[PDB]
């Protein structure tokens, strides 16, 4: 009736009155129906004796009650009575058995990636979702969009669309219709806007990661604007922390950013022959440090690809030219040789082949560049004084030399993006689709993921803050008499050691400043100033067969392992000055645009920290919506999904966490009617005063009786 | 928030911020006063100039400095010179910083307690501390192990270090420094025709010290050879016209501090200093001090005083050692770089005397611990 309205998507939306009234009456016992854990399923439904197709004898505390037949196949997990993984993980993949893609947990609209054409987006009959509250409507991301829409016209706020970024697939076809759907409700398509000026950004910002082969390594923020009563106006992008130290130094089994690989293809000869460049990738060092080719993506089609969307885009002939010259220096740099002086300590340069090619390529003089990057100039007061400079600190110049480069480079790029997209009058609010690589939890874990789950503790903390506000009101409406200490602060402001200025952060930039500091010096500060008195932090149990870890942090996501061998040498950032005074008066025009605008102290984790703060504080003014989409398995057969690898993405995801977050306060929330007709099986109140169950496991206010997680369950 | 660095010298204010590259604030720690009448009535005058504004009204002022060997002599002129410093020169408010002064080993304690009372009194920083000019040095040369002579305007002394740890019977302190080779020098120019009495003129001649003088590798042969031709002469100008010529004062002046018998001193040589320093030491950590002779402050800027140094300190070690004289292009600022360094360390922010501290102890806690 209220639901045949969604024409071929119904069967794929809601279950009808039959087949949900005679899946809600399965004869399931109490007692002899649970979940025991497992090694290749890691759970597995059981009748302490136990079967499955084999037999199992565990402790009588680690299994968990299935939930009754009652809450089968629940849109929204958090209105189950047996909160546990497993309960939510079978909830999940008997949603997407039975297909059914989405389902609510709490405030996340999890989606599941189906690889096989659903109708679940296809006409405006199923975009008639327009003024359908989360409550009413089945659970849709259109819910969650059109929730978004209607918040911001009714209080006018800012929103946010926070979406999964770590998954390979499907979260950019997530991306594209929301947008789809918000260009359709308030109507050179804005979506194929969007979508023109994407390869550039993946030939920029994508790199191939062990665990992908195409990562976004930034944090793209679509903003798209509406008008001041609610019509569609131009869209801005705006990126956030980008891993640059990537341009310098790749870890085994990966590569830096596409564009590299893709000028040396030799697809074009006429680049190679501009930019003095051979195509043998092992002959420059900054590109050649891991692997140099993948099997999974061509780079010759993904060049022609990047050229023709440079073509696309406002760039004019010498506009492209000087992108390229511009990433052939940066390659040329990492190929730069120098030399001890003779019985001195000073850098001298020994072969300026690779000096020559860079200067010219950049439009400098090549001594003027030699003698910059060996005697760099200082500013003492109000006259100027040389400095010197050893082997190791022009190489670590050099170094941040090319990172600030490809970093302005792209940021330039982003910016002739948004122009080219900019169009319309003034405008007041915004939905904005931030998307973001997510928690990592590998076998060798480094700095960088390091810096990512730093990233996403700070995101994991916001979202249980928000929840900690809607709970507040939501308790309060009902006048539910019950206050509970702040859940987003109070519990992962612990694991933020990261930041506050004695932790990991803090004392790896000492050791960066501090003279002839080491691995070992860095292992035994933090053990000195951590280990014991902080609960958090840990030493790892290294077993003899896996990586050597060297301290242990307990997340929200788990207990990560991390191997600070290197971290020193690639947490600096000492930046030129007297070169960067060459760059601003260079002969091609788009060095001396990037540079246009009374410094040996820049590391890596301070301006990661600052552009997290201010990436915060754009999300902070607004009002968040949380979107997770999952990969069911990796050999992409539609309908069937792996257990432990959803179990390891709906741990990274942060499901758990809200689920675990839920099951403290009062998750079964019942209205009167439905609790008074159901089970009058023998006003509320009176019918509950009857049974010896308990007084505190129950709330009631305001036509709705609360119920702590496992009181329905006995029902 | 921003801690300030304010290595104080005897010849050179340098301020700044913790955390830059280089001292913002470098001007002539001196405070001037009129000498003369005054008679154009309405004019603005001041009641003494400091800093390098006393430095372009060279011509009628006194000058004077409060700093005369590493010790503060002139409370009042010193407390001029960290007022102009603080609000002319970096234009901050002393209550919201933390302020790192800097100090000579070997000196009255009674200069450091002053010190700490003067600012938490007059000035109510938050924090402060004194560290040694040679710690900093150490800090700014990038390592951890070595000999550090630091020669200022003031003093000259020696601080070897190993792995961190001073050895405070080895630090060896001595009484001449910048200031007493420009009075060497403006006494053997008086020998040519050319007289300076005045302290301006004694600003010129050290300007002229600056400019022309250079320590002679083998001082006897090369003496001979500016008395055989004329081709050790160089012309330099005084700010009236009237050019001058000198020729082995170039490298008679600052010869003094390797032969300081020259202005009727008894001490030795800064290289016998070192290496008496480095042989005070513990016979096993003498190799590491060896290599690691750094070099600082603004009197070891000299041409061709590293060449000297290792050639002196080579013939006086055993034949084995690896003499290695360290001197960066930039030595004249390390104390105040090591302090920025310092300064910006997390770790440290733990060492501040804070300003309870000093309430509930008084101004004999600078020492006593810390
Ligand atoms: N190029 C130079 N050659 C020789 N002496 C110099 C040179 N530059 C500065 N000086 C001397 O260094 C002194 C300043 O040294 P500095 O390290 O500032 O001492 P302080 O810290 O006590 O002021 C001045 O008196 C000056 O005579």
């Amino acid at each position: 009736a209220q639901m045949a309205d969604f024409g071929a998507a119904a069967q794929y939306l809601r279950k009808s009155e039959k087949e949900r009234l005679e899946a809600q009456t399965r004869p399931f016992d109490i007692r002899t129906e649970c979940f025991v854990p497992d090694d290749k399923e890691e759970y597995v439904k059981a009748k302490a004796e136990t079967e499955n197709g084999k037999t199992v004898t565990i402790k009588e505390d680690q299994v968990m009650q299935q939930n009754p037949p009652k809450f089968d196949k629940i849109e929204d997990m958090a209105m189950l009575t047996f909160l546990h993984e497993p309960a939510v993980l079978y909830n999940l993949k008997e949603r997407y058995a039975a297909w059914m893609i989405y389902t609510y947990s709490g405030l996340f609209c999890v989606t599941v990636n189906p690889y096989k054409w659903l109708p679940v987006y296809n006409a405006e009959v199923v975009a008639a979702y327009r003024g359908k509250k989360r409550s009413e409507a089945p659970p849709h991301i259109f819910s969650i969009s059109d929730n978004a829409y209607q918040y911001m016209l009714t209080d006018r706020e800012n929103q946010s669309i926070l979406i999964t970024g770590e998954s390979g697939a499907g979260k950019t076809v997530n991306t594209k219709r929301v947008i789809q759907y918000f260009a359709s409700i308030a109507a050179g398509t804005l979506e194929d806007q969007i979508i023109q000026a994407n390869p550039a950004l993946e030939a920029f910002g994508n790199a191939k990661t062990v665990r992908n082969d195409n990562s976004s390594r930034f944090g793209k923020f679509i903003r798209i604007h509406f008008g001041a009563t609610g019509k569609l106006a131009s869209a801005d992008i705006e990126t956030y922390l980008l891993e640059k130290s990537r341009v310098i130094f790749q870890l085994k089994a990966e590569r830096n950013y596409h564009i590299f690989y893709q000028i040396l293809s030799n697809k074009k000869p006429e680049l190679l022959d501009m930019l003095l460049v051979t195509n043998n990738p092992y002959d420059y060092a900054f590109v050649s440090q891991g692997e140099v080719s993948v099997a999974s993506i061509d780079d010759s089609e993904e060049l022609l690809a990047t050229d023709s969307a440079f073509d696309v885009l406002s760039f004019t002939a010498e506009e492209k030219a000087g992108v390229y010259k511009l990433t052939g220096a940066i390659m040329h740099y990492g190929n730069m040789k120098f030399k001890q002086k003779q019985r001195e300590e000073q850098a001298e340069p020994d072969g300026t082949e690779d000096a020559d090619k860079s200067a010219y390529l950049m439009g400098l003089n090549s001594a003027d560049l030699l003698k910059g990057l060996c005697h760099p100039q200082v500013k003492v007061g109000n006259e100027y004084v040389t400095k010197g400079q050893s082997v190791q600190q022009v190489y670590y110049s050099i170094g941040a030399l090319a990172k600030s480069v490809y970093e302005k480079m792209f940021n330039w790029m982003v910016t002739r993006i948004n122009a080219t997209l900019e169009t319309k009058q003034p405008r007041q609010y915004f939905i904005g689709v931030l998307d973001i690589a997510g928690f990592e939890i590998f076998d060798f874990n480094s700095f960088e993921q390091l810096c990512i789950n730093f990233t996403n503790e700070k995101l994991q903390q916001f979202f249980n803050h928000h929840m900690f506000v809607l709970e507040q009101e939501e308790y309060k409406k009902e006048g539910i008499e019950w206050e509970f200490i702040d859940f987003g602060m109070d519990l992962q402001a612990c694991i933020d050691l990261i930041e506050k200025p004695m932790g990991i952060m803090s004392i790896l930039e000492e050791e960066c400043m501090f003279p002839k500091a080491s691995d070992m010096t860095f292992k035994a500060k933090l053990y000195d100033n951590h280990l014991g008195k902080s609960n958090n932090f840990q030493k790892p149990r290294n077993v003899k067969g896996k990586q050597e870890a060297h301290f242990s942090l307990v997340h929200y996501a788990g207990t990560v392992d991390y191997n600070i061998m290197g971290w020193l040498e690639k947490n600096k950032d000492p930046l030129n000055e007297t070169v960067v005074g060459l760059y601003q008066k260079s002969s091609l025009k788009l060095m001396a645009t990037l540079f246009s605008t009374k410094s040996s102290f820049q590391t890596v984790s301070a301006l990661h920290r600052e552009n997290l703060n201010k990436l915060m504080t754009n999300l902070k003014t607004t009002h968040p919506h949380f979107v997770r989409c999952i990969i069911p398995n990796e050999r992409k057969a539609p309908g069937v999904m792996d257990n432990p690898l959803v179990m390891h993405q709906l741990r990274c995801n942060g499901v758990l966490e809200g689920i675990r977050i839920c099951r403290k306060g009062f998750p079964n929330r019942i209205l009167y009617g439905d609790f008074r007709q159901r089970y009058r099986i023998l006003g509320a109140e009176k019918l509950l005063g009857s049974l010896d169950i308990d007084h505190n496991q129950y709330k009631f206010g305001h036509t709705k009786v609360f119920f702590k997680a496992g009181l329905l369950g006995l029902l | 928030t921003t801690a300030l660095v304010c290595d104080n010298g005897s010849g050179l204010v340098k301020a700044g911020f913790a955390g830059d590259d280089a001292p913002r604030a470098v001007f002539p720690s001196i405070v001037g006063r009129p000498r003369h009448q005054g008679v154009m009535v309405g004019m603005g005058q001041k009641d003494s100039y400091v800093g390098d504004e006393a430095q372009s009204k060279r011509g009628i002022l006194t000058l004077k400095y409060p700093i005369e060997h590493g010790i503060i002599t002139n409370w009042d002129d010193m407390e001029k010179i960290w007022h102009h410093t603080f609000y002319n020169e970096l234009r901050v408010a002393p209550e919201e910083h933390p302020t790192l002064l800097t100090e000579a080993p070997l000196n009255p304690k009674a200069n450091r307690e002053k010190m700490t009372q003067i600012m938490f009194e007059t000035f109510n920083v938050p924090a402060m501390y004194v560290a040694i000019q040679a710690v900093l040095s150490l800090y700014a040369s990038g390592r951890t192990t070595g000999i550090v002579l630091d020669s200022g305007d003031g003093v000259t002394h020696n601080v070897p270090i190993y792995e961190g740890y001073a050895l405070p019977h080895a630090i060896m302190r001595l009484d001449l420094a910048g200031r007493d080779l420009t009075d060497y020098l403006m006494k053997i120019l008086t020998e040519r025709g050319y007289s300076f009495v005045t302290t301006a003129e004694r600003e010129i001649v050290r300007d002229i010290k600056e400019k022309l003088c250079y320590v002679a590798l083998d001082f006897e042969n090369e003496m001979a050879t500016a008395a055989s031709s004329s081709s050790l002469e160089k012309s330099y100008e005084l700010p009236d016209g009237q050019v001058i010529t000198i020729g082995n004062e170039r490298f008679r002046c600052p010869e003094t501090l390797f032969q300081p018998s020259f202005i009727g001193m008894e001490s030795a040589g800064i290289h016998e200093t070192t290496y008496n320093s480095i042989m005070k030491c513990d016979i096993d950590i003498r190799k590491d001090l060896y290599a690691n002779n750094v070099l600082s402050g603004g009197t070891t800027m000299y041409p061709g005083i590293a060449d000297r140094m290792q050639k002196e300190i080579t013939a006086l070690a055993p034949s084995t050692m690896k003499i290695k004289i360290i001197a960066p292009p930039e030595r004249k600022y390390s104390v105040w770089i090591g302090g920025s360094i310092l300064a910006s360390l997390s770790t440290f922010q733990q060492m501040w005397i804070s300003k309870q501290e000093y309430d509930e102890a008084g101004p004999s806690i600078v020492h006593r611990k810390c």
